[PDB]
């Protein structure tokens, strides 16, 4: 079932994707297009799940998702990290009707069978009187999330048992990764919980727009350029670099004019640059030195935001890190799942600081993202016809300019420039490759 | 209390009046240097643990000055979510007035049903919740020092929170 | 105002629950006969733009004479969008008393959530809009001589406005 | 009435602010030896006919006792239709007070928009209904000898009536 | 249309039913599965629609469904029962809509269009002016439901002409239906109104519940267990029977253990025992004698429950019967239509203690049954994604165990102790057979 | 992508539309009906947007639809009508987001893109610095509407660039259409804005009920026969005519009996008899002369109404000119969009008069529309079941009557009476016909 019109168009945009420099627009809005992503993009590629901080001691879960499918990730009585399925093997009711928590056991509602946090069902009611201890219990615990892996406190889970490593998955990624979550010795934390909401958009757009998109800084966030809390200057960009990895990954990282002096790293804690400096290969850190945003995504639907930015229009910027899902609930909706990460060690001072700058400007109720959602909630209503679906995405921009860095002392195919649209075709491109195989 | 009843209850109308009209600069007459406008995130948890509402993070959690950028952010020309305006209808009902923690200051309770459309789709949401407020006295009429706006939902139910409830 | 307050209040809850019990002739002793009944038609406008709404036309723009018509077709047996009736709910709340233009006369401003049900099919219809009417007194009551029923929407969800606000 | 009006208004919102809080134990301290809650069905009828409402069957009909089980059940820990609880807001609009049958009796109606939302899926439930209590005097407060919650539907938009209106 | 995929585990599941004593997932919440369940099940079967007695006098009518049919089912004018389509000739407008009523003729309010309740069309307004006489009205009556009869008081309905007569369908069951719907001379009487109301769960969750789920009332309904109004003995079922029969159905009796002392019958008022010893078999009155609860499913969407329950936890049990739809609204979706019957010259007082034992314990509001609701509907959820349709439900209640009894006095495969899912199973194969039937 | 189970009952339809004289009911509530609608009919036929009237100066623009397809239909500021596509080049956001205004230019919120109102991108923020003037503006213009016509006011769009002109498309209903449209020197005006609200119910329900469906107006509007508002005589509609064109398209006119005495003309203005007199075709205003009632629709969803009707149940009739569209939402789902037209030399006592008769009588809040919407709305519910999409719609008036008019003086196929069906019978027999064509 990939219908003969959804191949012939993704044909033709793969194709486009490297000449034209464009994308056919049917790929945002289209049930078809939505049911087969199910499969091929979410049933194979590697998706974001919990963060190793949610769950710190024994008995600590989180529900969570990939697509339609509920997921306990959760640190069981043994210390290891398990994914669960969250249904019975019974007669497949919730085992775990909470979204967090901390249980040592899983007792089913509907019949009993106790499970342990563990996955092995360790109970079942009337073993003798129903059953007659003829049923074998090993052979009935929560299904394990086929694949499970975690990369520097990052609980990424798959769909395929037959599909790559985690660590071969992210790939050369691993080394823009570090330079966000290696930094210092206790590890990063997520603070609380994420902020859950329902945008009325496709993922892809979220997704589409930090890969890459610096570019809409300006127009879209003009009211704050206009308060001081978004850099003032055109060609802010220009002073940035544009980086991608194969698997759709890429990012993009943005410094300081030349003049324009901005504390070494982005200003983080005396305490914790001292361990970045070690910590970090010696290119890595000096990648990080003069660096002022970072934002990229992590294929599917995972992006990073490590940005320096102000609490309000009266408060000297600091640095704040934001991992979020962009989770899919149909072809015109998403749930936006925005976390929250700050360094352990880091002062309390720091830690209050940075939340209120992720606050003001991202998550639900932000000044820069709450304009960010109604675009994608926008372009996703219009995107929704036949004749515009006929249409196509431009992104054009660089077409006979971008020339890879010499000069770049990281992996990956890297610009000199953060105006760039080279890492959102890639992500497109793996989009899909992974849309058309018939064979994983 | 009475009469202060029926002072603090159309001060919370007249509030409702001016955010559902758009009116957020002339909101900000009301509020207090030291504000605290505050929007829990809420978690399912069983009736036996010790609380819903999540510490350390929040949806919204603005002060006077953060307030002000917000609505200063909206008083510039490409506020793009609210630009094209919303329309809304601040539901104030269940209005619970109590002596505060100080004289003149009281703790005024009420239950919220904001309803939101966005420009020609049919399509609406509503958000439900319950405000907790502490109104200072200023001169003959109030002045807000505390909001938390406790919401009935964990998923919230809007692609964001443009509107000041 | 105070007691004019409790008095036009709890005309405007005998208004609903009158409307709410499908007594429109009831109703209709209410009512003044210079009455003005109007329904304004809203669209997706900016900030800039003066108004959000239209002029020139209505959703329903009624006046005493129209409005017993409105009245007269339901008390006939065969009022079809009506005569299984429908379940509705008139939630008045966030009122708000003030003089008029002239000596007896006070501008009411209420909140509308209407909540419309038909009969057996397990969806509802949900208008909000808010109401600015005129009372004028008569006798030891009131009696409605303008009302503006300005809804949440432009693209109004209901399948028709039979139901009077 | 007035006063009484004051006092029995807010003993309807102090009543739901036990039940959006999930003390229903509390609420039961309220409520008379002789309490009859009930929820009648309500069926599509032509407006001819004599009555919407069934008679002789109910979507829930309690005396103290069966309420009392009701309450017994949600103490328990295996109460699985409310053990993650619901987040509900009971929306009382609409207080019309008025005298009893009897001295220190008082027939309260009121409009209720409950909320209802169950666990991090993005849906929410909403019961309309109007209930017509009888408050007792007891003390220096009230107590309910009876309430008839009549909801706007004839099928009921929730999965089931666990909560009290 | 039954797609190649469906088809396939449709089949695998047929097999794996009697073999490793498991049903597919999939078959629970798929849009697919819906669709063909349409015809396949709701389009052939027998579904019910009304009971006799809530249409007693001439003109009395109910609009009942076939699921998405509108159906008027009333007693017309020359006192038979009709089941017309409410949907008019002339442009398809719904000729009633009240739920129920009585009425000599339904005027659809378009045209005009007077039919009588007894179906045919009586007058077409412009006759002469329009028409011109020319329209014969013989053939523009209200389409009558291809196959209507009813058993014992139950109206039930298809929608297939060339299937079996409702006597044959019901089969061997008819002697289970008895001891439940011909205890008394006058018949069972419908009492007001049935309750409905909207449960997120596919319908065969509850309607597998009845067939034979005594197990469940242990965990799920733990809190009525605590309060005295559930048998506390963990082994409760295990004095009872698993009957079932072709054609999908299937109950399950329970009575009191050997020691502890409960009237004969369900302790049903003295003046209709008397009339049951009479009325049924020698052999149905020894197997209802020390019976306390029957829990069954007529196929599709209809369970019978005549359980000896308390109307609070401070009163002792009294008998109510319950007959109730799981109308599909949609893969996740039902609407519950519980109907509540008592024997018409039962006492007042048996008549008013036996509805407070139902409401209390069953239908919207009960303890036990809001329960049942939470269960059906957290299921329902977790089934829709892919990763979980692509397990397994388990039903191996019994597994080398099961042996038919010797000693059963009555029709079908019984066996001797109710904690068994041969009931359920069977349950799912004829739904699995329906399914595949690409001729009826 | 036309299912080989609708083909067939297409097929079957297109046969007795024109023998039997029905038309299969499947067609009203199909989920599969209207996706294929969208393309074959939506897609092609001519559907209309705005009035000229609605963007009289420079800027004026309007926000209008071709089913899901959203486009800006404006006046740009060289004085020509546009109509864009509401998508940006870019990554296809709204460029505008009101449905009503006045503007020079549309920038896009995303990232900056100007366009003029003329469609031509003007401004591209960074274009040395993100695109180092490599980007072709002139390729990247706002999509024109594929086809883009005016009728005498009315701005009609289409999707197909192959197909007939629209005054080709409208062909012999031009006469009609002028009797109605080109009466004054300074032509009609639509007052304000269209009343927008969402029925529930099939488009076609309305656009049926307006092609030929005066018989109606004595059931369902028989509220107002009892008020003096609706013609009370039984045969008011035999004094009328029945004329349809090619293309689906189709009207109705009626007059009053040869006794009453009504107003030469509607009655309207005294000034502009004057000028329609002149302005049409000497046999155009004799069939006008007469009138009292014109209702039709002009293919796919558009209905005119020029009614002689009442304010209230006190007033004498004025009339009242309405334009309105019956969009499609789903298949059980349109948004009526409501328009007063009034001529714009009318006196304002007529102008204020003309509006009350329209608002209450016809539209949201009418005696006559609201209970049309009841009408439509529950068609739909009932004929969204499969036993119902079964059976036929009946459109037999006049079978063994209907002799074409030797008397007519006006094109296409005339009835000298109203009560007929066969205006209906030709719209959905041009709808089948479109329906199957495999080439356009
Ligand atoms: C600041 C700068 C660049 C960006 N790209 C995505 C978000 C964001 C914020
Ligand atoms: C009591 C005992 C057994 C049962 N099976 C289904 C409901 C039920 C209640
Ligand atoms: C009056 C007479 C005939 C009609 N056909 C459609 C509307 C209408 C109104
Ligand atoms: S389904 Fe889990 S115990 Fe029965
Ligand atoms: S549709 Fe019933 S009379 Fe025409
Ligand atoms: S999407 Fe319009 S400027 Fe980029
Ligand atoms: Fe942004
Ligand atoms: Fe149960
Ligand atoms: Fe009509």
């Amino acid at each position: 079932m990939l219908s003969n019109e959804l191949r012939q168009t993704l044909q033709k945009g793969l194709h486009d994707v490297n000449s034209d420099w464009t994308v056919p627009a049917a790929i945002i809005n289209d049930p078809e297009v939505h049911d087969v992503e199910r499969e091929r993009i979410f049933g194979h590629a590697w998706v974001f799940l919990a963060h190793e901080s949610e769950i710190p001691e024994r008995g600590d879960y989180v529900v969570r998702y990939i697509s339609e499918d509920q997921f306990i990730v959760c640190r069981d009585e043994g210390g290891e990290i398990r994914g669960h399925l969250n249904a019975c093997r019974h007669r497949g009711m919730q085992v775990c009707r909470a979204e967090m928590g901390n249980t040592s056991h899983f007792r089913c509602p509907y019949h009993g069978w106790t499970y342990s946090n563990t996955g092995s069902l360790v109970g079942v009611p009337a073993g003798k009187d129903a059953y007659g201890n003829q049923l074998k219990k090993s052979d009935w615990n929560l299904r394990p999330m086929p694949n499970l892996a975690s990369y520097k406190g990052l609980i990424f889970g798959s769909l395929d048992p037959h599909a790559d490593s985690l660590e071969d998955y992210l790939g050369d990624l691993k080394f823009y990764l570090d330079i966000v979550l290696d930094r210092s010795d206790a590890g990063l934390q997520v603070v609380g919980a994420p902020q859950r909401w329902v945008i009325d958009a496709n993922w892809k757009l979220g997704a589409d727009n930090f890969v890459g998109d610096a570019y809409h800084t300006m127009m879209t966030h003009r009211s704050m350029v206009e308060l001081g809390l978004a850099p003032p200057d055109p060609q802010f960009a220009l002073y940035g670099e544009h980086i991608h990895t194969g698997h759709g990954h890429g990012l993009g990282i943005i410094g300081p004019p030349p003049g324009m002096p901005l504390p070494e790293f982005m200003g983080l804690p005396e305490n914790i640059v001292e361990e970045l400096e070690r910590r970090l290969t010696p290119e890595q850190v000096e990648i990080f030195r003069p660096t002022a945003f970072i934002h990229g995504t992590v294929f599917p639907n995972l992006s990073i935001g490590n940005f320096l930015m102000g609490k309000d229009h009266l408060s000297a910027p600091t640095a704040f890190l934001t991992l979020r899902l962009w989770h899919p609930l149909g072809p015109d909706k998403m749930e936006v799942m925005s976390f929250f990460l700050v360094e352990k060690d880091a002062p309390d001072w720091f830690k209050d600081e940075s939340y209120k700058s992720y606050l003001r400007t991202f998550g639900i109720s932000g000044g820069f993202e709450q304009d960010d959602a109604e675009n994608w909630r926008s372009i996703t209503r219009v995107m929704g016809g036949q004749f515009a679906k006929t249409g196509e995405l431009n992104y054009q921009m660089g077409r006979g300019v971008l020339e890879p860095d010499p000069n770049w002392t990281g992996p990956g195919e890297a610009y000199p420039l953060d105006y760039a649209e080279a890492n959102q075709r890639n992500f497109l491109e793996y989009w899909m490759q992974l849309m058309l195989a018939e064979s994983p | 209390s009475d009469t202060t009843v029926r002072e603090i209850t159309e001060w919370l109308y007249m509030e409702a009046e001016l955010l559902d009209a758009g009116k957020y600069r002339e909101w900000l007459a009301l509020v207090t240097e030291d504000l605290s406008y505050v929007v829990p995130i809420r978690v399912t948890r069983e009736r036996e643990a010790v609380t819903d509402v999540v510490e350390g993070m929040t949806h919204m959690d603005d002060d006077a000055d953060s307030m002000e950028m917000r609505v200063l952010r909206l008083e510039t020309e490409y506020a793009w979510a609210e630009d094209p305006p919303s329309r809304s209808r601040h539901f104030v009902t269940n209005v619970r007035v109590a002596t505060g923690d100080s004289e003149d200051e009281f703790k005024v309770t009420s239950n919220l049903l904001l309803y939101r459309t966005r420009g020609d789709v049919a399509t609406y949401d509503v958000l439900s919740g319950e405000r907790t407020d502490v109104l200072r006295r200023a001169g003959d009429s109030f002045l807000m020092a505390k909001r938390v706006v406790l919401l009935d939902q964990t998923t919230i139910m809007t692609h964001n929170l443009a509107l000041i409830m």
